[PDB]
């Protein structure tokens, strides 16, 4: 299931990005 | 199932949303 | 069991966008009562 | 595994910010 | 394989490098 891999490594990365701007 | 297509629906529209930011953007 | 094992870190990503984008908004919501009362 | 509250309130969550963009 | 479930697959994926 690459595509829904890929799908949760896109999700994952917009969450570490919204937490690193709730910290910033 | 109202699930899948209101919410691929939503993705649809965050992405076309998205979109349209990014090309006014390009023209700005 | 195996699939919500490897859907869970993008459901719980999914949780804090939402939570994230709610927070933001009651944000902008108060900021906008204050500008209304100015 | 749509009765699960996590998978409801993701679910949820995307429709509210679909709205509020719209 | 529905086109609108790989549209919305593609939309996440493009604003992973949107914000990227």
């Amino acid at each position: 299931l690459p595509e829904l891999r890929e799908v949760v490594s896109s999700i994952s990365y917009i969450a570490r990005q919204l937490q690193e701007q709730e910290d910033h | 199932a109202p699930e899948v297509r209101c919410c691929v629906d939503a993705v649809n529209f965050v992405a076309e949303s998205t979109r349209d930011q990014e090309a006014t953007g390009e023209e700005v | 069991q195996e699939l919500f094992n490897e859907l869970k870190p993008a459901v719980d990503g999914a949780n804090f966008i939402v939570n994230h984008m709610r927070d933001q908004n009651n944000y902008n919501e108060e900021k906008d009562s204050w500008n209304r009362v100015a | 595994l749509i009765k699960h509250p996590e998978v409801k309130s993701a679910i949820e969550g995307i429709k509210y910010i679909a709205e509020t963009m719209k």
